[PDB]
């Protein structure tokens, strides 16, 4: 149930659009430079520059019988504990976010509710200014200034991500917690739980049968309690992750696909736009 | 002369009435679609822990069996026969003829043990024979087939008819014929089965969990009809290959006559300790000479002393009287257990005692043995005190012949004409350690050569198990023999013959998933292996030991290497669909068309292109009104439990024992409310 | 309830019918601890499922407040498009919004 | 225990033994009782071996009076004037089953007539319990006496005197709620019984 | 007769009050929650026996 | 903390005072498992709250 819920979470956050828009050949719309949040054909990878930095910020299974024959992952696998791959490859999630950014840069807000409608980017930005309380002319007599400030803020975001820091800390917290729980299961397997030893082989090698079921049942109940505790903690963590994923889904529907009037829902200030980027086990909104 | 047992050979396992239930059990069963041997119109067919015997005839040619070991005068044998209008079961010493015929089958019978006569009396007659705990179980069933030239397919349940208390070493058998027919023989194996009962209590359908991945899945979820999807399954496959026994090479018989047939033992206060080393503990050689009145072992079963090797063997010897032998035990009080000889609370070893009235007792009176009855404290475990200082009730020293000054030692007076509580007894206490240290006193077990890189059963100085033996690069200290993992699992061992280090690993590794449509749709499955290449599944799963229907699912043409594993049993296509069964890593599977299971890359969505321009706009000119539904859950069912009915039911004894756990149900009631 | 948890049988009557007091109590306490553990597992899963149901019901309550009793400007909160109205209908253990 | 008589690990039976020196021991010796002390393996439980082939430490057969070829049986010699460790004892071992099969050896307990449709304490062939007995439509094979449900509770029984099948049901059923105001308000309560009309 | 009771001890170790857990359903409730004081509402007691 | 979980008493002192080393270990193990189960249940309910 938990393993199905994870894929449901990812699909309900990222698969919002019903059409996969092409990345435009030009990445310069009215003075606004979009090249740092869109894929490029010259770079061998398929994701963006900021997505490259995000995927390199968070640190993180190809073991076989010939591969390992004191690794912790092989010790997990020899005791019956396995990790399953996600259904969506990171390249598909990058494709989804590229489609979202292209639709925002080309069609505006209209593709969220109905079919997409083309509009020049400066008129879309004037419409965004109009929905805040500022008049339409304030964009048009100050267009180059606003474009330059947008480009400078994008460059500042890129520099602050490419420097070393403790951002993206909660995704790292999630992966650390999962690894710690699996290691706790592996290390809890050396308790005797009230028996003479924690090995089955030596308590079968030297005991009569009737006493041997007594010791075996003590070990069995101990290990069964260990597995039950692990499953309960996993269910609680899954509920927390599901609440976070629901908040991410409504944030993408109300802030990438439209303009929000809710205070501090999307940034600090008066909301103009939002752009999604993919992160390991997560999303990043600009 | 080789055929298949197409889902036959199932019998009632108990005497308990069950209706409309699934009952999963494990016993000696004939495997589904396994090899049977046909005999058509008789040698000594070997017996191996039960057989399935089927007879197809039209003139009643098969008329019984002979069971035994040697088919000779020199062992007990049982005949089960069907002379005309009787059924005779007889267990005796038989001079069995080479050709038994006309239901004549023996020459002379003597030393008869068992005998039974029943009351006076196109077909398929089926029997199951199994030997267990001195009982021969015979199960019978019958089907009215019309015509056949082989064993016909079908399903039938056999009922118990005989449970004979023979106590016979049965290792061979031979059928008995008159002088066209056919009889088929199959062998039973220890297997797990699942059985379905009707509303009348009849076993009508069964599942064996070792032939297909599908049936492994069916009894993995305890159901007979499975839905559509992918499921993780268990490991109901692998059997170990062989046996490896490694023991130190010691040729010396161990000094039993030096320890037990000694000329003299010491007193109980001056008991003596000896070290035993480099010997073979074959105590069977004492079975004509020395007989023990007390023999009691602590920490180890007495029936396994032949299968172990012992580390630090010491023997303590002394002589007591008959009443004091009960004090040689871990927790005891008395004069011997307090002032003479004490055993630890966690003692592991053996205590042996025997009567020695013909040696240590004289008609005049033997006064050479002593014991201490006065001390200022109690001895520690395995502590000795052989002083002879005179004793005083206060701590001051004193002169011997004065007042309140005593000699601390006392004499055993051993006469020939006393009761057995005042007769001398010789006691030997053996102390050792097990399975944690290098050892040099082993049992008489024989060794076997090493088998590497294969899942075998091993025995290294008494340490049994199952795993894969590979060479290691570790370095052991001279005082170390075993090595432990982070889960305290033994992974390293030094070979006691050729002193090298070996690494023991499990032979089960990786998961197996079963992709299936509905069981009503088809009976075809695909199998996904996560953590292997399928260049290299043959080494990983030990494919050689499996049934033929399992080797078609390990190599072939429909293999396909995905990123989640590789998939066997599905056809790969280059057309992308939106998917229903998610395999993983972008791969999905479905049941398309000659139906087959196909695997593809899932589709993200439709393709589009919007022409960006700096001076054109798109404006809608018309509209529609749409109504969309959305369904949301609000509540679930409110429930309540009663601990007393659930745990104890109607018993008042359990209800009184449940007053201790009184606070553990008010909490559950509070949560549910 | 048909497990024995390392005892001779799962029936209390069979333990009481052929064992005397100390041995019978030793066998009975294993069953008591196992059954009490089964009840605790059931209650824990019920608590987690109740938390999920409560989150869903809070979302349904705010949806009926903001979409039946008014017109919402939030994107995709109520339907696919520009929201005009909404109607509620009752369902077994739930609600349906049109 | 190795070569003559072995018991299983899970026995369920009783061992009885008593001293018989006045019968089995004579003054000059009694050499009629024998035991095996040489064998090529151990016995299985409840298994017998009554052969008298000469024994060799290797498996090869041999002539009796030669070297390394022994007779595997050995004599108890019982005398009247020896110690109690060498005196003869007679041993009877009784093996049986309990509360699983039809039973033909019972205790001296007295019986009572049946009572239908009432919660009573029952004792059926040693199976004790408390419940309500009703006639059944189940069909029992002749080798079956008891029956179990999905939770391994004994629900069906065959009467040992007049062989009919009966269901056993519990006699506690239905949930009860108590409606009260505060204790400091009043001591009067109301009772609600579900599952009753 | 064999009966379950709930006893109260005062500040000086003297038994001053008791509840007989089989007299009426209110006393069954009191013995179940282990208190002499029951708040207002409806409570599920044990099944009918 | 007053339940005994199938032991002879809930006090560690009086079972170390009169029982003997391996019997004492056998009883104390049952007490240890019961008290660990109590702590586990408390922590799980705290997480849900
Ligand atoms: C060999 C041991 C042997 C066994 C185990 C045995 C059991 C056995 N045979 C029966 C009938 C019968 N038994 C036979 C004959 C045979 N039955 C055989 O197992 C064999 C080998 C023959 C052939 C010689 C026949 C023809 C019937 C009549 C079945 C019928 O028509 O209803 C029955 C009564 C079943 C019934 O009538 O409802 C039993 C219990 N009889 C035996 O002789
Ligand atoms: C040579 C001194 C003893 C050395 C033994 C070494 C290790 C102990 C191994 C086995 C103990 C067997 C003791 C004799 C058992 C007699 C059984 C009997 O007849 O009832
Ligand atoms: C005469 C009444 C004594 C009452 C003592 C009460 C409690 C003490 C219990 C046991 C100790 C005295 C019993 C004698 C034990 C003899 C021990 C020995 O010598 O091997
Ligand atoms: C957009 O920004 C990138 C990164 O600074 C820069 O290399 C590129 O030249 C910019 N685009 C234009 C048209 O200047
Ligand atoms: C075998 O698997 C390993 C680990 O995934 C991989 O690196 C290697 O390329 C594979 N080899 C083949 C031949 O598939
Ligand atoms: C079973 O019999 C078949 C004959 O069709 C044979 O090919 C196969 O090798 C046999 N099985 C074994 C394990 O020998
Ligand atoms: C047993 O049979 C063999 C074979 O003929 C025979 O030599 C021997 O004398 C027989 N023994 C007895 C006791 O009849
Ligand atoms: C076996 O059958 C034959 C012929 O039917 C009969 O003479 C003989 O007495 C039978 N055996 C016994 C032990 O009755
Ligand atoms: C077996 O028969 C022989 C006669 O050949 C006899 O001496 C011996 O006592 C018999 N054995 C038994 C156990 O009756
Ligand atoms: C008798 O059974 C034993 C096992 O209990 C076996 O080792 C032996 O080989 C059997 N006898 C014969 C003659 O095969
Ligand atoms: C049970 O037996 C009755 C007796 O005639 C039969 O009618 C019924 O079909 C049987 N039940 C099943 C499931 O076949
Ligand atoms: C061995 O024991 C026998 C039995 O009495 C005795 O006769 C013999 O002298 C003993 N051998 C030695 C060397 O003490
Ligand atoms: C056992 O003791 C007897 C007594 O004389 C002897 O004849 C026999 O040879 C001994 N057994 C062995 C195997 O030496
Ligand atoms: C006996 O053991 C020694 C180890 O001390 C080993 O070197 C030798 O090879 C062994 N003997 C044989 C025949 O293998
Ligand atoms: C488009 O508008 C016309 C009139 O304005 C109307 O008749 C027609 O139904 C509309 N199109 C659709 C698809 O409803
Ligand atoms: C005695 O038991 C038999 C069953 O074997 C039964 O038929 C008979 O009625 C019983 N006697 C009485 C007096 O009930
Ligand atoms: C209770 O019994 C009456 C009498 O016929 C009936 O009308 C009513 O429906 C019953 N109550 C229920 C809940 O069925
Ligand atoms: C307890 O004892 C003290 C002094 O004996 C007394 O003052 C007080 O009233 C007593 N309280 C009760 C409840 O008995």
């Amino acid at each position: 149930g938990i393993a199905a819920e994870q894929d449901r979470n990812t699909r309900e956050v990222f698969a919002q659009v019903k059409q996969m828009y092409k990345t435009p050949t030009l990445k310069y719309f009215g003075g606004f430079n979009f090249s740092q949040i869109l894929p490029d054909p010259l770079k061998p990878t398929k994701r963006s520059f900021i997505e490259d930095l995000l995927f390199n910020k968070v640190t993180l299974f190809m073991k076989q019988y010939g591969e390992c024959l004191r690794d912790l992952i092989c010790a997990q696998k020899f005791n019956g504990l396995t990790v399953l791959p996600p259904l969506l490859t990171d390249d598909m999630i990058a494709a989804y976010t590229a489609a979202l950014v292209s639709g925002t840069a080309t069609a505006g807000w209209t593709f969220g509710a109905g079919a997409a409608l083309q509009i020049p980017f400066a008129m879309q930005m004037a419409y965004r200014f109009n929905g805040i309380g500022v008049t339409q002319n304030v964009l048009y007599e100050n267009q180059k200034q606003i474009a330059n400030q947008f480009n400078k803020a994008i460059s500042q975001i890129q520099e602050s991500l490419t420097t070393t820091s403790t951002a993206l800390g909660k995704l790292q917290d999630v992966v650390n917690q999962n690894a710690q729980a699996l290691n706790t299961l592996v290390k809890q397997l050396s308790s005797n739980f009230g028996a003479i030893s924690s090995v089955l082989n030596d308590i079968l090698s030297r005991l009569c049968k009737v006493e041997a079921e007594v010791q075996i049942d003590r070990l069995i109940t101990g290990r069964l309690q260990s597995l039950q505790t692990y499953v309960t903690q996993q269910l609680i963590r899954a509920a927390e992750i599901r609440a976070s994923a629901n908040l991410a889904a409504t944030k993408m529907s109300e802030c990438v696909l439209g303009q929000s009037k809710r205070v501090d829902f999307c940034g600090k200030g008066y909301h103009l736009m939002s752009f999604p980027q993919a992160a390991p086990h997560g999303v990043v909104f600009l | 002369t080789q055929h298949t047992s197409s889902m036959r050979g199932v019998y009632y396992p108990d005497e308990i009435f069950r209706s409309d239930t699934l009952y999963l059990t494990q016993d000696l069963f004939l495997p589904f679609y396994s090899n049977v041997t046909g005999f058509h119109t008789n040698p000594v067919i070997p017996f191996k822990d039960g057989i399935y015997f089927a007879a197809t005839e039209k003139s009643n040619v098969v008329r019984g069996w002979v069971f035994g070991s040697t088919m000779n005068n020199k062992s007990q044998s049982v005949i089960i026969i069907n002379n005309s209008t009787n059924v005779v079961i007889r267990a005796c010493n038989f001079e069995l003829c080479d050709n038994p015929f006309f239901a004549m089958i023996f020459d002379n019978a003597f030393n008869c043990t068992f005998e039974y006569i029943s009351d006076a009396f196109k077909h398929l007659r089926e029997f199951v024979f199994k030997n267990k705990d001195g009982f021969l179980y015979v199960y019978k069933g019958y089907q009215p087939i019309d015509v056949v030239r082989d064993l016909p397919s079908g399903f039938n349940t056999l009922k118990p008819i005989f449970k004979l208390p023979l106590g016979i070493n049965i290792t061979n058998f031979r059928a008995i014929l008159t002088a066209a027919a056919a009889y088929f023989v199959g062998y039973l194996k220890p297997t797990t089965f699942m059985l379905k009962y009707d509303e009348n209590g009849t076993i009508t359908d069964a599942v064996d969990c070792s032939q297909n991945p599908l049936a492994e899945l069916k009894c993995s979820v305890k159901s007979f009809e499975i839905d559509k999807g992918i499921y993780q399954t268990s490991n109901f496959r692998v059997v170990p290959s062989g046996d490896v026994v490694r023991f130190p090479n010691i040729t010396n018989l161990c000094p039993f006559g030096e320890v037990f047939n000694a000329t003299k033992f010491p007193s109980v206060y001056a008991w003596e300790r000896k070290k035993i080393s480099n010997c073979v503990a074959d105590y069977s050689v004492l079975y004509n000479s020395t007989f023990f009145s007390t023999f009691k072992c602590y920490g180890v079963c007495a029936t396994k002393l032949n299968d172990l090797c012992f580390s630090n063997v010491y023997a303590d010897s002394f002589v007591v009287k008959g009443d004091d032998v009960r004090q040689i035990a871990p927790g005891q009080t008395g004069v011997i257990a307090d002032y003479n000889y004490k055993l630890p609370d966690d003692f592991m070893g053996c205590v042996l005692a025997w009567n020695t009235r013909n040696i240590d007792a004289t008609s005049t009176g033997n006064y050479n043995y002593k014991y201490r009855y006065l001390r200022h404290g109690k001895l520690r475990p395995f502590e000795r005190d052989i002083s002879n200082v005179p004793f005083s009730p206060d701590g001051k020293p004193c002169t011997p012949p004065a007042l309140n000054c005593y000699w601390p030692l006392n004499d055993y007076g051993f006469y020939t004409t006393t009761g057995i509580g005042y007769q001398p007894y010789r006691v030997v206490v053996l102390s050792f350690e097990l399975l944690n240290a290098p050892a040099t006193v082993c049992g008489p077990k024989l060794s076997t050569d090493l088998i590497k890189n294969q899942c075998v059963n091993f025995n290294f100085n008494g340490l049994t198990g199952t795993g894969v033996l590979t060479p290691s690069s570790k370095r052991f200290q001279p005082f170390q023999q075993f090595g432990r993992d982070v889960s305290d699992f033994t992974d390293s061992v030094r070979d006691p013959k050729t002193s090298e280090i070996l690494d023991i690993s499990p032979c089960s590794f990786g998961g197996v998933s079963v992709i299936t449509p509905g069981t009503n749709a088809s009976s075809e499955v695909a199998v996904l292996y996560q953590d292997v290449n399928c260049t290299d599944v043959s080494t990983a799963i030990h494919a050689d030991q499996l049934t033929p229907a399992w080797r078609i699912y390990s190599t072939g043409n429909n293999v396909f290497q995905t990123q989640a594993g590789c998939l066997i049993g599905a056809e790969h296509v280059d057309t992308s669909y939106e998917c229903d069964i998610p395999i993983g890593a972008g791969i999905c599977a479905s049941y398309h068309t000659q139906k087959s299971i196909v695997a593809y890359t899932m589709s993200l969505g439709a393709d589009s292109s919007i022409a960006y321009s700096n001076n054109t706009i798109a404006i809608p000119t018309n509209f529609s009104i749409s109504i969309t539904t959305e369904v949301m859950p609000v509540s679930m069912a409110k429930t309540s439990v009663d601990c007393n009915m659930y745990i104890c039911g109607d018993s008042t004894e359990c209800a009184n024992l449940l007053l201790q756990y009184g606070s553990f149900c008010t909490q559950l009631n509070r949560a549910l409310s």
